[PDB]
DNA sequence: TGGTTTTTATATGTTTTGTTATGTATTGTTTATT
DNA sequence: AATAAACAATACATAACAAAACATATAAAAACCA
C-alpha cells in the first residue's frame, strides 16, 4: 500500500527510475519531469499522479503491441500493481480514468498522438463520425485472426 | 377542550369558490374593473401567470380584517373565543 | 400514478428540489467534495442538470433523452415558463419553475423508490 | 452572395435489391396494424358518443379520453335530417373567451353552408340554426390540447355553452382529448362546473402503450418478415427494452425507426446477405471464401475441432488447404431456421389465452430465451407452473450466426440515432487531434481558433471577466509565429501594412479574439449577462 | 474594484478588422480542412440510401455547417436521385435559418406552390395552415413513393425558426414520404425543442460535421460592441470648424483632471472659458451647438454643473491626438 | 388578391421586494476581587 | 453569585442595488373578412 502513503517527493533522480523501468523515450522522459514540475505546486496527494500519467502514455506509445497483443495490457498495470505494492487493479484503473480527463485540457498529449502517430486514426474518424461502414467488433478482426491462425495451425503442424 | 365534523382537502375548494365570488378575498394584484374600453381590452390579449401556478397557490389576500369580525361575530357561536387571537 | 418514463421520473424528483431551495446554498450541501407550502421558486437552465447528475443511480451521460423529456414536461405543463410560450428554447434570460403540489411529489419519490423528505429540513 | 436573402429556391447493386423485397413486405404489416388501431380507435368514440339516452336530458355529453397524443381525428356518422359537425379548437386559439366563441362560430358556418347549397357568428345562429339551415344541429368539440388552456377561460367558456340548454333542437358533445392526470384537471376547474360536467362523463383510454396489445403484436410481426434468414443478438434486444422504455407515449412509431434502421445496417455492410436465399450459391468467391474465416463461431469450434480430434489431418484438410470442402463445410450449417423464432410463437399464443394472461412483454420474452431466463420470467404470474415443462426450451448455441445476426456491438445506432449530444461537442473542443489531421506548420504549432480558448474557459471562473481572460488567452499565443504568419503573404499589400506595424500581435490577437468569442454565442456556450455593460459573461456549459 | 475592461483594450477600424478576419478563416488550417472534407466525402452514398427512408436528417457539430450543406444537397445529392429514378432535377429549397426574416405565412405559401396545386387549395384558404396542410398529407398517403422535393434548414436554432408556432409547423411536413428534410442546427440546447410528440412526426437521425468552420454569413447578423466612442467618432469629421474648437476646449479641461463625472466642468466658466478665446457669445449661441453634440449623444450633464464625456480617458486623447488634431 | 383588424415581438418604464456589504453598537469571554 | 474592566466576536441598521412583478407602446406578422 505504498499509493496511498502519501506526501512524499519523487526527485529527478526518483522519477527516472520510474519511467527507464517501464522504457519511455528521452522525449517523454523529460516531459513528465517537466509536468511534475507544474503539478508539483497545485498538487493534492503526489502519489496518485504520478502514476496516472505513466499508463495512459504507456497506453499510446506501445499500443502498436497493446492493439497487436491483449495480453500485454494486463503485464504493464500488474508490474506496477507490484512495483506500487497496490491493494489490487481496483484503484489503479480509478487512477488513469481521473488523470486522463486532467490531461486532456493541455497541449503536449494533442502533440504526443499526433507526434507518435499511434491512436487508430482512421476508426476514430469512421466511429465519431457515425460511418455504417466502421468496424464491428462482433468479428474478430483480419489481422488479429491471422495472428490467431498462423500461432494455431504451425501449433498444429 | 371537550365533536365537530373536520373536512377533508378535496371539498373544502367547493366552498373557497364561493368566498373568493363573494369578495370577502381578493387576489393579490389584480386590477378589477378597467376604465374605458380598449384599456380592458389590452389586459384580455395578456396571458396570465397567477392561473398558471395552481388552484392552492393563488396568494389570496383579505376584504375584512380579523379585528372587525369578533364586533359581528355574536358571542353565543362557538368560534367567538378564534375572532381575538 | 403518472405515467411518465423512469428518467422523467428522475427529472421530476430534481425539479421540486429548487421549491424552498436557492443558489446560496444548493450548491454547499450538495457537494461532490417550511417553504413546503411556500410557492416555488425559479429555475434557470444547466440547474436541473446540475443536481440531475448527482441524484442518478458516470453511470449515465447520454443526454438526449433527457432533452426529451424536458419538452414532454413542457406539454404536460408540470414544469412551465415564466415568460411567453415562445422563446424559451435559445438560451435568452428564462426562468423555470414547477407546478405540481408535494403530495403527487411524494408518491412519485416513492414509486421509484427515491427518498426525498431527507432533504428538505426547515 | 444572396445567402442574407432567406429562403431562395434554385433548381440545379446485386445486394440492395434483396432489400428491396424484404423492407416493403415488413412494412406491409406494420401500416396495416396501423390502421387496425386507427379502426379501433374510430370506432370505440362512435358507439360510445351515441346510444346514451339520460333521462334529465339538458346536460351534455362529456367524454375524457385519457392518454390521448392529442393528435386523435374523427369521424362522424351520417345521421340524416341532421346536421352533425366538428368543431377543433388549439390553445394557440384559445386567447380568451371572446375569441374561443367567435372563430369557432366561423368554423361551423362555412362546415354549415357546405351542406346547404351576412349573419353574426355568435350564438345567434344556434338558435335560429333550425330555419337558416333547415335541420338540427349535433356540434362535436374536439379540444386537442386541454392543459395547456388557462382553465379560468375554459369554466368561463362552458357556462357561455350552459345558456345553449334551452332551445332544444340542438345537442352538444364535448371531447377532452387530455395528455393524461384526470386528477389534475378536478385540480384547476370551478367546482361549480365539475358538478355541471359529471352527468355522464365517460373516462374512455386511448393509449398507444395499453398493456403492450400492440407492442408485442407488431415486434412479433417483425419476427416472421426475417423468420430463418437472420438472428437477434441479446446486446442487440436490451437496447430495445432499455431505450423504447425511455419513452411511454409513443413506443410503436419509436420501434418501427430503430428496427428498420438496424436492419438497413445490415445489408449496407454484410458481404453473407446475399446468400440468404440459396439460390445465389453461384456468387461465390475468394474473397467470400477469405472474409468467412474470421467468424468467432467459426474458429472456436475449430478449436472444439482439435480438442475433440486430437487427430486433426481431416481438420487440416477441410481448411484453406482445400476450398471445395472448405465451403462444403460452411454450407453444411447455412439452412439453420433456429426456432427460438417458432418457440416464441408457440408460447406467445399459448399464455394469451390459455392463462390469458395480457400484462407482459414479448421482446424481454424473447431477450430471457435468449439467456434461459424463460423459468424466470413465467415465475412472475405462478401460472405456467403446469406448463415450464412443455413451454421449456433450453436456447442451444447455435453455429455460424454470428454471419446472420443483428446487434449494437460497434454502438452505432447507440450513437447515430441517441448520440450524447452536449458530451460529443464537448469532446470534441478539448480534444481536436481526432477530428482534424506554406501555413499548415503554424497549425502543427498553434491549436485551431475555436479550441484554444476553451481549455482555459474551464479553467475559468462561474462568471468571468472578459479583458482578463484575454489576457491570459495572450498567453497561450507565442510571439514570433504570428509575426511569421502576418509576413508569410508578399502579394498582398493592405494586409502588409498591418505586418509592419509593432503593435500588429496585440491588435491581431483582439481581432482573433472577437471571431471566437463571437462565435461562442449561436452556440449559447457563454451568455452575455446585462447587456450594454458586457464586462463579465456567464458561462452555462459544464463537463456534464 | 479594479477590473480590467473591454474599453482598455487597444482598438481596430472596420476595414482592418475584416480583412486580417479574411486572412485567418482562408488561409489558417486550409490544409487539414480540405483533408476532413475528403474524408467525409464517402459518407455521401450512405445518406442517400437512407434519405431513400424518409428519415429527417439532422446535422450538429461544432463549426459552421453552411457550406458544407450546401455541397451536399445542391451538387451531390439533387441530380443524383433524378437519375437513380429514371428533365430538370429535383427542386431544392433552402431555408436561412441565420436570416431572422423567415415567417411561417411566406415559407408555405412558396411550399403549396413548390408542391402541387392539383386541386383548389386556395379555397381551403381562409388560421388555415395546419387546416391546408392536413388535407396534404392524407392525399399525399395514397400516392407512388418518389421524392420531388428535397428542403435544407440551416440552422434550425435560429431566431424565428425556433419559434414554437413555426417549430410545429415543420413537423407536420416532415411525416410526408415524398419530401426529404435535411437541416443542421449549432446550438447546444438543440433536443430541447422537440418532445416525442414532434420526434415521432420527425423520427430524426445525427450525424457529426465538425469543420471548425469561421461562419461568415452567420456573424453578419450578430453584433458585440465592435458593431458612442466610435459613433461619435464621425460626426466629428463632418460639422463646423468652430464645433471642433469648442470641443477641443471642452475635452482638454474636462481630461484636465476613466473619464468620469469628476472631470467635468461647470456651465458659467465653460461659457467664459469659450468667451476668452472669442468663440461662445453667450449662453443660448453656445448651448445651441451643444445641443448638436447633445443630440448625437456625445455628451453628458450631471450635478456646480456638471458637463463631462463618457469616454474613458484613452479614449478622450485618443480624440486629441487624431480626429481633433 | 386586398384592406383591415388583431396578435406578437421588441422596447422601455414603474413599483415592490429581497440580497449583500459595511461601519458602528452590542454582547460574550476571561481574569481579578468582593 | 456579583462587579468591573479590557478585549474580541457578532449582530444590526441602513445604503446600494438587483431583479421580478406590473405596465404601456408601436412596428411587424398574422389572421381574416371580403
Amino acid at each position: 500500500s505504498l499509493l496511498v502513503k502519501k506526501y512524499c517527493k519523487m526527485t529527478t533522480e526518483e522519477i527516472i527510475r520510474l519511467c527507464n523501468d517501464f522504457e519511455l523515450p528521452r522525449e517523454v522522459a523529460y516531459k513528465i519531469v517537466d509536468e511534475y514540475n507544474i503539478n508539483a505546486s497545485r498538487l493534492v496527494c503526489p502519489w496518485q499522479l504520478v502514476c496516472g500519467l505513466v499508463l495512459n502514455c504507456t497506453f499510446i506509445v506501445f499500443n502498436e503491441r497493446r492493439r497487436k497483443d491483449p495480453r500485454i495490457d494486463h503485464f504493464i498495470v500488474s508490474k506496477m500493481c507490484s512495483l506500487m505494492l497496490t491493494s489490487k487493479v481496483d484503484d489503479v484503473i480509478e487512477c488513469v480514468k481521473l488523470v486522463k480527463e486532467l490531461i486532456i485540457g493541455e497541449k503536449w498529449f494533442r502533440d504526443l498522438q499526433i507526434r507518435y502517430d499511434d491512436f487508430r486514426y482512421d476508426e476514430i474518424i469512421f466511429r465519431k463520425l457515425g460511418s455504417m461502414l466502421q468496424t464491428t467488433n462482433i468479428l474478430v478482426t483480419d489481422d488479429q485472426y491471422n495472428i490467431w491462425k498462423k500461432r494455431i495451425e504451425m501449433d498444429l503442424a | 377542550r371537550i365533536t365537530i365534523k373536520l373536512w377533508l382537502k378535496k371539498d373544502v375548494k367547493n366552498v373557497w369558490e364561493n368566498l373568493v365570488q363573494l369578495d370577502f378575498f381578493t387576489e393579490k394584484s389584480a386590477v378589477g374593473l378597467r376604465d374605458n374600453a380598449t384599456a380592458a381590452f389590452y389586459a384580455s390579449n395578456y396571458q396570465f401567470q397567477g392561473t398558471m401556478i395552481p388552484f392552492d397557490l393563488r396568494s389570496y389576500q383579505m376584504q375584512i380584517i380579523l379585528q372587525e369580525l369578533r364586533r359581528i361575530i355574536p358571542k353565543s357561536n362557538m368560534y367567538y373565543s378564534w375572532t381575538q387571537l | 400514478t403518472y405515467d411518465l418514463s423512469i428518467i422523467s421520473k428522475y427529472l421530476l424528483i430534481a425539479s421540486y428540489i429548487c421549491s424552498y431551495l436557492e443558489p446560496r446554498y444548493d450548491a454547499s450541501i450538495f457537494s461532490r467534495k417550511n417553504p413546503r407550502y411556500l410557492q416555488p421558486s425559479l429555475f434557470a437552465i444547466e440547474r436541473l442538470l446540475a443536481i440531475f447528475q448527482a441524484i442518478f443511480p458516470s453511470l449515465m451521460k447520454a443526454n438526449i433523452e433527457v432533452f426529451q423529456n424536458l419538452s414532454e414536461l413542457h406539454t404536460l405543463k408540470l414544469i412551465a415558463t415564466t415568460m411567453n410560450k415562445n422563446i424559451d428554447y435559445l438560451s435568452p434570460k428564462v426562468r423555470w419553475k414547477v407546478n405540481v403540489p408535494w403530495e403527487i411529489i411524494k408518491e412519485i419519490s416513492e414509486s421509484v423508490h427515491f427518498n426525498i423528505s431527507d432533504y428538505f429540513s426547515d | 452572395a444572396d445567402a442574407q436573402r432567406s429562403h431562395y429556391t434554385v433548381y440545379p447493386e446485386k445486394r440492395w435489391e434483396l432489400y428491396h423485397q424484404l423492407h416493403s413486405h415488413f412494412h406491409d404489416q406494420v401500416d396495416h396494424i396501423i390502421d387496425n388501431i386507427e379502426a379501433d380507435l374510430k370506432a370505440e368514440i362512435s358507439d360510445l358518443l351515441y346510444s346514451e339516452t339520460t333521462q334529465k336530458r339538458r346536460c351534455f355529453n362529456t367524454i375524457f379520453l385519457l392518454g390521448s397524443d392529442s393528435t386523435t381525428k374523427i369521424e362522424l356518422k351520417d345521421e340524416s335530417s341532421r346536421y352533425n359537425v366538428l368543431i377543433e379548437l388549439t390553445p394557440k386559439e384559445s386567447p380568451n373567451v371572446r375569441m374561443m366563441l367567435r372563430r369557432s362560430m366561423y368554423k361551423l358556418y362555412s362546415a354549415a353552408d357546405a351542406e346547404e347549397h351576412d349573419v353574426s357568428y355568435d350564438l345567434s345562429l344556434v338558435e335560429n340554426f333550425k330555419r337558416l339551415f333547415g335541420k338540427d344541429l349535433a356540434m362535436v368539440f374536439n379540444f386537442k390540447d386541454v392543459d395547456s388552456i388557462n382553465f379560468n377561460t375554459l369554466d368561463n367558456f362552458i357556462i357561455l355553452l350552459k345558456s345553449a340548454f334551452k332551445y332544444d333542437h340542438v345537442k352538444i358533445s364535448l371531447i377532452f382529448n387530455i395528455n393524461t392526470n384526470l386528477s389534475n384537471i378536478e385540480k384547476n376547474l370551478r367546482q361549480s362546473t365539475i358538478r355541471l360536467l359529471k352527468r355522464n362523463y365517460h373516462k374512455l383510454d386511448v393509449s398507444s402503450n395499453k398493456g403492450f396489445k400492440y407492442g408485442n403484436q407488431i415486434f412479433q410481426s417483425f419476427l416472421d418478415t426475417v423468420d430463418g434468414k437472420l438472428n437477434l443478438s441479446d446486446r442487440f434486444v436490451e437496447f430495445i427494452l432499455s431505450k423504447m422504455a425511455n419513452n411511454t407515449n409513443h413506443n410503436l412509431q419509436l420501434l418501427t425507426k430503430m428496427l428498420d434502421y438496424s436492419l438497413m445496417s445490415y445489408f449496407f455492410q454484410n458481404a453473407f446477405s446475399v446468400f440468404i436465399d440459396p439460390v445465389n450459391v453461384d456468387f461465390l468467391n475468394d474473397d467470400y471464401l477469405k472474409i468467412l474465416s474470421r467468424c468467432p463461431t467459426f474458429m472456436f469450434f475449430v478449436e472444439g475441432l482439435i480438442k475433440q480430434h486430437a487427430p486433426a489431418d481431416e481438420i487440416l484438410s477441410l481448411l484453406t488447404n482445400k476450398n471445395r470442402g472448405l465451403e462444403e463445410f460452411f454450407v453444411e450449417f447455412l439452412v439453420r431456421e433456429n426456432p427460438i423464432n417458432g418457440h416464441a410463437k408457440f408460447v406467445a399464443r399459448f399464455l394469451e389465452e390459455e392463462l390469458n394472461i395480457t400484462n407482459f412483454n414479448l421482446i424481454e420474452l424473447y431477450h430471457n430465451l435468449l439467456i434461459g431466463k424463460l423459468d424466470s420470467y413465467l415465475d412472475r404470474w405462478s401460472a405456467c407452473k403446469e406448463y415450464k415443462d412443455r413451454l421449456h426450451f433450453e436456447p442451444i448455441d447455435t453455429i455460424f450466426q454470428e454471419l446472420f445476426t443483428l446487434d449494437n456491438r460497434s454502438g452505432l445506432l447507440t450513437q447515430s440515432i441517441f448520440p450524447s449530444y452536449k458530451s460529443n461537442i464537448e469532446d470534441n473542443l478539448l480534444s481536436w487531434e481526432q477530428v482534424l489531421p506554406l501555413s499548415g506548420d503554424l497549425d502543427k504549432i498553434m491549436a485551431p481558433v475555436l479550441g484554444q480558448l476553451f481549455k482555459l474557459y474551464r479553467e475559468a471562473n462561474m462568471t468571468i471577466n472578459i479583458y482578463d481572460f484575454y489576457i491570459a488567452f495572450r498567453e497561450t499565443l507565442p510571439k514570433e509565429e504570428i509575426l511569421n504568419f502576418i509576413r508569410k503573404d508578399p502579394s498582398n499589400t493592405k494586409l502588409l501594412e498591418l505586418a509592419e506595424t509593432p503593435d500588429a500581435f496585440d491588435k491581431v490577437a483582439l481581432i482573433l479574439f472577437m471571431q471566437a468569442i463571437f462565435a461562442f454565442e449561436n452556440m449559447g456556450l457563454i451568455k452575455f449577462q446585462s447587456t450594454k455593460s458586457y464586462d463579465l459573461v456567464e458561462k452555462c456549459v459544464w463537463r456534464g | 474594484k479594479s477590473r480590467h475592461t473591454m474599453s482598455m483594450a487597444p482598438d481596430v477600424t472596420r476595414e482592418e478588422f475584416s480583412l486580417v478576419s479574411n486572412f485567418f478563416n482562408e488561409n489558417f488550417q486550409k490544409r487539414p480542412r480540405q483533408k476532413l472534407f475528403e474524408i467525409q466525402k464517402k459518407m455521401f452514398p450512405q445518406y442517400w440510401f437512407e434519405l431513400t427512408q424518409g428519415f429527417s436528417l439532422l446535422f450538429y457539430g461544432v463549426g459552421s455547417k453552411r457550406n458544407f450543406l450546401e455541397e451536399f444537397a445542391i451538387d451531390y445529392l439533387s441530380p443524383k436521385i433524378a437519375y437513380s429514378q429514371l428533365v430538370n432535377s429535383i427542386p431544392c429549397l433552402i431555408l436561412n435559418g441565420y436570416n431572422p426574416s423567415c415567417n411561417y405565412r411566406d415559407v408555405f405559401k412558396e411550399i403549396t406552390d413548390l408542391l402541387v396545386p392539383a386541386e383548389l387549395t386556395r379555397s381551403e384558404t381562409k388560421n388555415h395552415v395546419i387546416l391546408q396542410i392536413q388535407k396534404m398529407i392524407d392525399f399525399y398517403k395514397n400516392q407512388p413513393l418518389d421524392i420531388k422535393l428535397i428542403l435544407v434548414v440551416h440552422n434550425l436554432d435560429g431566431p424565428s425558426i425556433r419559434k414554437n408556432t413555426f417549430q410545429t409547423m415543420l413537423s407536420f411536413l416532415s411525416v410526408i414520404r415524398q419530401i426529404a428534410i435535411v437541416a443542421s442546427t449549432d446550438h447546444i440546447y438543440a433536443p430541447l425543442l422537440w418532445d416525442n410528440m414532434k420526434a415521432q412526426n420527425y423520427n430524426f437521425v445525427f450525424h457529426d460535421i465538425s469543420n471548425f468552420e469561421p461562419s461568415t454569413v452567420e456573424s453578419t447578423f450578430q453584433d458585440v460592441m465592435k458593431m458612442g466612442a466610435e459613433g461619435a467618432k464621425y460626426v466629428l469629421q463632418s460639422l463646423t470648424v468652430n464645433s471642433k474648437k469648442m470641443y477641443k476646449l471642452l475635452i482638454e479641461t474636462q481630461m484636465q483632471n476613466r473619464g468620469t463625472q469628476r472631470t467635468g466642468v461647470e456651465l458659467k466658466l465653460f461659457n467664459h472659458l469659450c468667451a476668452a478665446d472669442f468663440i461662445a457669445s453667450n449662453e443660448i449661441a453656445l448651448r445651441s451647438m451643444l445641443r448638436e453634440f447633445i443630440e448625437h449623444k456625445m455628451a453628458n450633464i450631471t450635478k456646480m454643473e456638471i458637463i463631462w464625456v463618457p469616454y474613458t480617458y484613452a479614449e478622450l486623447e485618443k480624440l486629441l491626438k487624431t480626429v481633433l488634431n
